[PDB]
């Protein structure tokens, strides 16, 4: 990685800014191997929670109008079998006639 | 009626009757002219529908808007030519006699010369 | 969109609001609105069971609703 | 950006053909390509192709507000360069032509 | 000026031969000559010939 | 002063609070799927802002 | 409020340092690109530490 | 044929049910639907009374 | 200037409408298209009407919170009100919000309570600004549906303006003259505040703004409630009016 | 590259803007149009929906193709005529479409 | 741009819908469209109950008092009567409004009882985590 | 075999199912062993999210006001106005709980792609209002008598420059179009047409689209 | 992408007008009839207009 692909080394330290930092260039990577975990491991836990989010955010707009007509549909059927028991009282009065 | 009938009614007539408040205002310095006489004023109408009804076949049987556009505009440029003769000539008329004289030399010019013209162009189109 | 919770009220005035409103709508329905005037509402009668159990449960239950409607007779012809 | 590929390069010769009938600053290309795409796998069938033309129809409708019977009393089916998709008609137009020119 | 008779939609035939017509014109068109795909490309291209 | 703690400072406390306040969770809401998600924390306190 | 819908979307602190709101798309994008910008500047701080 | 999609046309109910009347009516070939595809997403011209009297006059098919 | 010329000759536009393939929109009364007309000038020395302003606009006046004196109580007249008003009294309530989302009639002084919470309210270190919103209050907040596109038209009055939503993230900059459009689409149910970010004098610091996006169904209920009924206030106004507004107009 | 930035620019919005400086009798749309694609169709403010993995993950991606496709429905925009389609399927992994064009509405996608 | 991310959870599905009778609900809706009836109310499944007048008459407002003033088709959807086409295409659709209305009944007849244990901890159940 | 009547509605038929027994549809759905959960959850989420009406104690009857922040709403409860009774979602009692999508568009006369590189719109506001007013020359003393305008509402027209209009009011701010309606005023009065005073025409610089036959310049095909 | 080049395509329109020192917020009339045509999202995501 670096100069080591160059056959003129001296060329490439010299044509780039003719300095030499090539001591900590190369003993950076050793550090940086291992300096990246937590964030990276702290990013895949956010990016979980984004996609989560998202996905929650689609659910509702898709399906909490749907899930809002389940339970008027259901009370609107409760409604239906209290009616019809009603019915059936009525018409048991009108037979008898107290 | 309804409170909402009664209300369109009124606002369907105030709108109508824009000119009868308009009519009170008049300004002093301006050229006035004698306006042209309601049997003019339907003749030229009765012209303009007689133009209409030789022009409705061809028209409506052209199905593209360009042909349309083109008659129209040679027939109103012949027509506007006629209403600016007609315009200076009734502007300076110091008489309703100079003005129906005005308006029948108009309506006669396109009986004849606008017809012939109007016939020339859908027998070209 | 964040919700949050809260149980029925079973407020007295409330649940009897809402009670007449579903007597109103039962007369209405058994005759199939053959009446003069409607006064039904049925998002109120929705309402109803989300805000008053303990009332849906009293006419769901046969004794219940045989008890509501005998009264309910005995005021109308009084 | 409604059609059904991501650059007009992955249609095949209907979007040429699309190009060439409607000028470069014309956007009924895109109705065109709509109509591509609609007749994809139907023109070389005879039911295929009345699909293909009534997908068209509720394509526009879709677009653009539409009363019942204009699609079936427009006057001219044919396209011209400079007709741009402002009412269903053209629209329809578009798409129609874009049928005719999908070959399989 | 007067309008010409309007011929009634193309067949499936008349499609596919003005399909073959087009790829055609296409496959003719020169390799080095660069000119857009649009409604006015022939007539550009025969400017262009003229202009030469 | 210059590494360890500037790479892991953030990570360490956003682990903290997810684990002892439910990453500022306001609770009392109702069915999790159409509620929306407290994120955990993603702006970097440590980093300048 | 809108009822037991809370529809507040900002419950920011006094001490605030985040964004007021991350229910926008707007400001989860810009927050995520934020948080994954410092995530590539690893070997550029071990070599500045190193010099 | 790969490649070919139906793109939105004409997705009406399709039925799940084994005793669902649609599940025969639809597998009729000389079934007609209440409007064509195309006009369901199109303004109505007729007027309310000339509706009402075509929907009166209206009669199935069997 | 100039007078008007006694007769005039006016092409009918063609084309224009495209509705049902129609070229022609005049006909005459014997069946013939119109292709010119004629326009004709009596009383040339006469004034010409102004053109009718019919632009209906729902107008929101959004300003910075007003203190109040005294809570005045919930006072209903009856109906009927023939005359200039009902002096007779139905109703008269000091109804609370309590936390179980119910209006109780309230058995302290209303008036007392606003007084103390004014001069020596309990605040906190961190105190959410959702429950301290002191320069962020106003009225008649801006109610606009959720996951829908809406075209916003910012102009000014007087001086370039900043509306300024940080919680959607949007900076409109408001400029004399100009009517820039924006599209505007908030992808979720949420209630945002926000404040002026153009230097623009006096009170630059106070001219909050408060913008809800509610879900389809609830903007609608308030549009039909609130906003629907003013757009005809102002020539028909009447309990009665509104409920054939909204019986006549139902989605 | 700068240079170069600033002669498309030109090329774009500077010189056609003295075209048309008055009303045109014929084909005035046309011509303003024609003169207007130039500069409101580049692809600095069009491409990039080809790779919008990038930044939308596929929930979020799922909603931004039902956005867009709402966005630019309108079928006179060539701006949408040169954006990449939006009828296509997260290249990583897809959630809400199973199948790309087996809609049930022409214009929404689910 | 290309993994600027870094990272993507493309194990956390789009949550699935865990409502009893959605299914039901969505395939009456659907008949319903095909029939393509103007009026409303027949989204719910119980409406020839709710509105018995729809049927008969079509009056389900009581306009006493209040101008009924129509402009065209769309203004009073409600107040006009099922036609016979009508009729006959919502006729068409009763076996998706029976089994819709059975599902209904079944779940207002089930109730909670102190037998549940699980009640607390019901969300893994229903598949909250992911 | 079937009837060959299959799905004909019979004659009278009655969309009541008052005596029906629904345990023959039984097998036909399916409910998760948490069917009462999800209920119970169906009953609180629709409670706490459909209700923006509070009730009175006073009045026995629902109230609402316009949104507000949480701050108004928890610390100046007691303090409240503008109290409006609850009128219902829809007045039939159906829901309006749908979700929505973008209706079609409306066919565009003078289209926004002239000037649409600039976002401000001012130039298409001058050319939109430009040709209402072209339409308006021509139009405006009809109105009254064979349009929109007639005292006679039911054999009413929509006004020609009705589209036209609209679009203008689109592309125009309020106040724009009060300068330029201050123009159309100040114009008609003159009554003054582009026509007898354009003259641009002539030293306009020609074009493929200024050909004598423009009827024959365009071509046509399938 | 998502929040530019989407004025054409809009539910429908409000103008805020700002002035010294307060907002205006202006609904036009044709965002009456733009509300009432408001697609409705039904069943196995069908669109219906009332
Ligand atoms: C305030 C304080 C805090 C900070 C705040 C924040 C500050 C922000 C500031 C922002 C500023 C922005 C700008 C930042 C940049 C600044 C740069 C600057 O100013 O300095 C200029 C500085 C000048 O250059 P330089 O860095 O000094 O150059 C030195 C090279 O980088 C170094 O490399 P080199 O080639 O010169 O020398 C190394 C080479 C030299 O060593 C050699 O001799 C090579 C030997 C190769 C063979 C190895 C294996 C041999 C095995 C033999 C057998 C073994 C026994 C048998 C075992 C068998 C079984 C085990 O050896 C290696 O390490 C190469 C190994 C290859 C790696 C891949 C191998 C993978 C396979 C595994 C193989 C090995 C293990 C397996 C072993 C066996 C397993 C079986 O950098 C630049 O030139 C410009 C940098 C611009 C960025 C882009 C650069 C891209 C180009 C590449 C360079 C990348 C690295 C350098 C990047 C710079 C940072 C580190
Ligand atoms: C007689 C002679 C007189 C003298 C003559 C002198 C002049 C002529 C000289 C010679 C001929 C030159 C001809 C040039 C083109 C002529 C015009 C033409 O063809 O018609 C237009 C035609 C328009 O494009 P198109 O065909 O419609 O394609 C777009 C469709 O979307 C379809 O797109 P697609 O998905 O199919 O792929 C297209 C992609 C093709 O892919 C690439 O370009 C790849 C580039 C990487 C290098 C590729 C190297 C070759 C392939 C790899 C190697 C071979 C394979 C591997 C071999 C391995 C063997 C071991 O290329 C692009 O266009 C991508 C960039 C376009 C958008 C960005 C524009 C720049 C604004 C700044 C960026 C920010 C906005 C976007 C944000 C996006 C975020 C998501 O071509 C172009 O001009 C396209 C653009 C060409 C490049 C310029 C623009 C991008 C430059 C970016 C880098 C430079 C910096 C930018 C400035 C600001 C920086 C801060
Ligand atoms: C982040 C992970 C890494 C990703 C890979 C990124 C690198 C991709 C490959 C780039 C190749 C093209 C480079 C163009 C610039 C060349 C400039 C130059 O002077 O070259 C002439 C040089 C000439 O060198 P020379 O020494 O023979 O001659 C010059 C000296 N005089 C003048 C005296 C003759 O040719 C090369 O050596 C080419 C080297 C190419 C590799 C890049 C070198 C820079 C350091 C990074 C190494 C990356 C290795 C990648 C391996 C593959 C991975 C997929
Ligand atoms: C100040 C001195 C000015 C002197 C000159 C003024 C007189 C007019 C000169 C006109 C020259 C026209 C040359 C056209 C060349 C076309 C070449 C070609 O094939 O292109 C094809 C392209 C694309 O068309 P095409 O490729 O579809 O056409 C096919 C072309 N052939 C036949 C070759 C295959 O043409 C164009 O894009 C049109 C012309 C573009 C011109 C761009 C000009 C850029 C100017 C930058 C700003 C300069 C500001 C200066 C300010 C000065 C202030 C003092
Ligand atoms: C060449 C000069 C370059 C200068 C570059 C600029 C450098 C800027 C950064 C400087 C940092 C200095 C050190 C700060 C340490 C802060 C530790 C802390 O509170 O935890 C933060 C973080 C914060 O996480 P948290 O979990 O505590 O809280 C997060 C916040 N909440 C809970 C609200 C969400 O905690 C940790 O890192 C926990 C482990 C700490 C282990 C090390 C403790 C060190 C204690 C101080 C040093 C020892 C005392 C004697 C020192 C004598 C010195 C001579
Ligand atoms: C001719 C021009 C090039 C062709 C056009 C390329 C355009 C498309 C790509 C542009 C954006 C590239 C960056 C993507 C995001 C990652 C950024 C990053 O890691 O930078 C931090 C890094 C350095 O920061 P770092 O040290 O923190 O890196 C991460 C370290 N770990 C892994 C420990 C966490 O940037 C660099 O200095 C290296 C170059 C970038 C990484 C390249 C990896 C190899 C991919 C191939 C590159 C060659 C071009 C082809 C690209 C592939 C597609 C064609
Ligand atoms: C010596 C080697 C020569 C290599 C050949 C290429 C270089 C030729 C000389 C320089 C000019 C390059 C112009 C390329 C683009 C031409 C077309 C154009 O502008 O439009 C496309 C695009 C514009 O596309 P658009 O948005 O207008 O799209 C048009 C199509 N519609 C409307 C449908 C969308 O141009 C740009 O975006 C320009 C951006 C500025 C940066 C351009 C960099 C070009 C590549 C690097 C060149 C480096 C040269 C170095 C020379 C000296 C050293 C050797
Ligand atoms: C990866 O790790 C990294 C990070 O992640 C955390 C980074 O963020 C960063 C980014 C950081 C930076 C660029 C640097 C940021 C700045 C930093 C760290 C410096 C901050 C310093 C401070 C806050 C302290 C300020 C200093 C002070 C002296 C303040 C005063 C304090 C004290 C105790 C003294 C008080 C005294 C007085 C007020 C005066 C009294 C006395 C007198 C008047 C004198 C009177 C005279 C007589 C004679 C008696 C880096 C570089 C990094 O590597
Ligand atoms: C004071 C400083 C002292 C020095 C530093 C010492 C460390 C201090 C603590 C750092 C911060 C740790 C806590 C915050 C970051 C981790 C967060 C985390 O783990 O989040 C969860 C995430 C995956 O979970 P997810 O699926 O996204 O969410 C649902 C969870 N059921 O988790 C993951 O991404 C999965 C992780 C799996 C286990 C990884 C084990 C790593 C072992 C490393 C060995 C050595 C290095 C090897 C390197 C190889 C590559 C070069
Ligand atoms: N009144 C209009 N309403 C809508 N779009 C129009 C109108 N006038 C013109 N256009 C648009 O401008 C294009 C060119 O208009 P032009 O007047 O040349 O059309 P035409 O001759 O009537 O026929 P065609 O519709 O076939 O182009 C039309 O295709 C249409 O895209
Ligand atoms: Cu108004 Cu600053």
């Amino acid at each position: 990685m670096g100069s080591v692909w160059f056959r003129n080394r001296y060329w490439w330290y010299r044509s780039l800014y003719d300095d030499y930092v090539a001591r900590e260039a190369k003993l950076a990577f050793g550090i940086a191997a291992f300096i990246w975990l937590p964030h990276y491991y702290w990013g895949i836990h956010l990016n979980r929670a984004f996609e989560v989010n998202f996905s929650h955010r689609n659910y509702a707009h898709e399906w909490g109008p749907r899930r809002n007509r389940l339970a008027h549909s259901l009370e609107f059927e409760q409604f239906d079998m209290i009616l019809e028991n009603w019915q059936d009282l009525e018409d048991e009065y009108a037979q008898r006639g107290d | 009626m309804d409170t909402i009938q009664k209300m369109n009614y009124e606002a369907t007539v105030n709108m109508g009757r824009q000119d009868l408040i308009t009519r009170e205002y008049t300004f002093y310095s301006d050229y006035e002219f004698i306006p042209i006489q309601e049997d003019r004023k339907q003749q030229m109408e009765d012209a303009l529908n007689n133009l209409h009804k030789i022009i409705h076949p061809t028209v409506t049987q052209l199905k593209k808007k360009a042909n349309v556009q083109e008659i129209q505009d040679r027939v109103f440029r012949k027509l506007q030519g006629w209403e600016g003769e007609l315009n200076t000539c009734v502007f300076s008329a110091k008489n309703v006699r100079d003005s129906n004289f005005c308006a029948d030399r108009f309506t006669n010019r396109i009986n004849t010369e606008g017809v012939e013209f109007v016939k020339q162009i859908l027998r070209e189109y | 969109m964040e919700v949050k919770y809260r149980g029925p009220s079973d407020d007295k005035l409330e649940c009897e609001f809402l009670e007449n409103n579903l007597l109103s709508c039962l007369r209405e329905k058994s005759v199939q609105d053959n009446v003069a005037k409607m006064t039904c509402r049925p998002e109120f009668l929705v309402w109803f069971f989300l805000e008053c159990p303990t009332k849906a449960a009293v006419y769901h239950d046969p004794k219940g609703l045989r008890n509501i409607f005998i009264q309910d007779k005995i005021k109308q012809k009084g | 950006a409604q059609t059904a590929h991501q650059n007009r390069y992955q249609g095949g010769l209907c979007y040429a053909q699309c190009n060439e009938l409607f000028s470069f600053w014309n956007p009924s290309i895109q109705q065109c390509w709509k109509g591509c795409d609609f007749g994809v796998g139907r023109v070389n069938d005879p039911e295929g192709r009345i699909e293909a033309q009534q997908m068209c129809k509720r394509w526009a409708a879709e677009l653009y507000w539409t009363y019942k019977g204009e699609l079936d009393t427009i006057k001219d089916l044919r396209v011209h360069a400079d007709m741009y998709p402002t009412t269903p008609q053209n629209v329809y137009r578009a798409c129609l032509a874009g049928v005719r020119r999908q070959k399989f | 000026g007067f309008e010409t008779v309007v011929p009634a939609p193309p067949t499936r035939d008349d499609e596919l031969r003005m399909i073959k017509a087009t790829e055609e014109q296409f496959l003719q068109q020169p390799r080095y000559k660069l000119y857009m795909n649009e409604a006015h490309r022939i007539a550009k291209m025969n400017h262009g010939d003229r202009h030469n | 002063i210059v590494l360890t703690w500037g790479w892991s400072s953030f990570q360490i406390g956003g682990y903290n609070y997810e684990r002892f306040d439910d990453n500022g969770e306001r609770r009392n809401t109702l069915y999790w799927k159409l509620s929306p998600v407290e994120f955990p924390q993603s702006k970097l306190w440590n980093r300048p802002s | 409020m809108w009822g037991n819908l809370w529809t507040e979307a900002s419950y920011q602190l006094n001490f605030n340092i985040g964004f007021s709101s991350l229910r926008s798309d707007v400001l989860i994008h810009l927050a995520q690109w934020q948080y994954w910008w410092w995530f590539w500047f690893a070997l550029i701080w071990s070599f500045y530490y190193f010099i | 044929a790969l490649n070919k999609r139906n793109w939105g046309y004409n997705a009406h109910y399709k039925p799940e049910l084994e005793r669902s009347m649609k599940k025969v009516l639809y597998a009729d070939p000389n079934y007609k639907f209440p409007i064509e595809w195309p006009e369901r997403y199109m303004a109505e011209t007729k007027t309310l009374e000339q509706v009402m009297d075509e929907e009166e006059n209206w009669e199935y098919y069997k | 200037p100039g007078e008007v010329l006694p007769l005039r000759i006016i092409k009918y536009p063609l084309g224009l409408e495209t509705i049902h393939n129609n070229i022609f929109e005049n006909t005459n009364n014997e069946g013939n298209v119109e292709l010119f007309r004629l326009r004709f000038n009596s009383n040339s020395s006469k004034m010409q009407h102004k053109l009718v302003q019919d632009t209906i606009y729902l107008t929101l006046k959004q300003k910075r919170y007003n203190r109040k004196k005294v809570v005045a109580p919930q006072i209903k007249y009856y109906k009927d009100d023939n005359g200039n008003k009902t002096d007779l009294v139905k109703y008269t309530g000091k109804p609370y919000l309590s936390n179980d989302k119910l209006l109780k009639q309230s058995i302290y002084d209303q008036t007392t309570q606003y007084k103390l919470i004014k001069k020596n309210k309990k605040r906190g270190e961190l105190i959410p600004v959702t429950l301290a919103r002191r320069i962020l209050r106003t009225k008649k907040t801006l109610v606009l549906p959720a996951h829908v596109n809406i075209t916003l038209i910012t102009n000014s009055y007087d001086i370039v303006h900043s509306w300024f939503i940080p919680g959607l993230g949007i900076k409109l900059d408001c400029v004399p003259g100009r009517s820039t459009h924006h599209t505007f689409f908030i992808d979720n149910v949420g209630f945002y505040y926000g404040q002026c970010a153009e230097i623009c004098g006096r009170y630059h610091h106070h001219m909050p703004i408060r913008v809800c996006a509610l879900p389809f169904e609830h903007f609608l209920l308030w549009w039909n409630t609130f906003g629907l009924p003013k757009m005809l206030n102002t020539v028909s106004r009447k309990r009665f009016e509104t409920h054939y507004e909204l019986r006549k107009y139902s989605w | 590259v700068c240079g170069i930035y600033v002669i498309h620019v030109i090329y774009n919005y500077m010189i056609p803007y003295y075209w048309v400086s008055t009303p045109l009798k014929n084909d005035e749309f046309t011509r303003l149009r024609m003169k207007d694609y130039i500069a409101s169709t580049v692809l600095e403010e069009v491409y990039g929906i080809s790779y919008a993995e990038w930044g939308w993950l596929p929930h979020d991606f799922a909603y931004n193709r039902m956005r867009g496709l709402a966005g630019y429905m309108h079928p006179d925009d060539p701006r949408a005529m040169c954006t990449s389609t939006f009828h296509r399927k997260h290249k990583y992994i897809e959630h809400e479409v199973e199948k790309v064009g087996d809609y049930h509405h022409m214009t929404y996608p689910k | 741009a290309l993994f600027f991310m870094a990272n993507t959870a493309i194990s956390v599905p789009s949550v699935l819908d865990t409502s009893p009778c959605m299914k039901q609900m969505l395939a009456y809706e659907d008949c319903v469209l095909d029939a393509n009836v103007p009026q409303q109310e027949v989204i719910h499944p119980q409406w020839p109950t709710i509105w018995p007048r729809l049927l008969t008459d079509g009056k389900l407002l009581e306009f006493d008092k209040v101008p009924f003033h129509p402009e065209n088709i769309y203004n009073y959807t409600y107040m006009r009567p099922l036609t016979k086409k009508n009729k006959q295409y919502l006729y068409e659709c009763e076996e998706e409004r029976f089994v819709f209305k059975a599902c209904l009944r079944k779940v207002i007849s089930l109730k909670k009882t102190d037998k549940h244990t699980s009640w607390d901890t019901a969300e893994v159940a229903n598949l909250q985590l992911t | 075999d079937l009837p060959a009547d299959y799905g004909k509605m019979p004659a009278g038929y009655n969309f009541l199912t008052r005596g029906k027994d629904w345990r023959e549809y039984d097998k036909d759905f399916i409910l998760r062993t948490d069917a009462v959960w999800e209920k119970f959850q169906l009953e609180h989420f629709f409670r706490n999210y459909m209700k923006c009406f509070f009730f009175d104690h006073g009045l026995k009857k629902y109230q609402m006001f316009e949104p507000e922040d949480m701050y108004t709403v928890v610390f100046e409860g007691w303090a409240l106005d503008d109290l409006i009774t609850f009128p219902g979602f829809t007045p039939t009692g159906r829901t309006n709980s749908y979700q929505i999508g973008l209706s079609p568009r409306q066919r565009t006369v003078v289209p926004t792609q002239t000037f649409y590189q600039m976002q401000d719109y001012y130039m298409l506001c001058g050319l939109r209002f430009e040709r209402w007013f072209r339409c308006d020359l021509v139009y405006h003393d009809q109105r009254h008598t064979k349009f929109d305008q007639v005292k006679n509402q039911k054999n009413y027209k929509t006004y020609p420059c009705y589209r036209e209009y609209y679009e203008a009011q689109y592309a125009c701010q309020d106040d724009m179009f009060d300068f330029l309606m201050e123009l159309a005023y100040a114009r008609r009065a003159a009554d003054n047409f582009e026509s007898d005073f354009a003259s641009h025409e002539l030293t306009t610089l020609p074009t493929f689209y200024d050909t004598p036959k423009a009827a024959e310049r365009k071509t046509y095909t399938y | 992408r998502l929040i530019e080049w989407q004025n054409e395509s809009s539910l429908f329109t409000v103008r805020v007008r700002a002035r010294q020192w307060y907002w205006i917020y202006k609904f036009e009339l044709k965002n009456f009839t733009d509300i009432l045509s408001t697609p409705k999202n039904i069943g196995n995501n069908r669109w219906q207009i009332n």
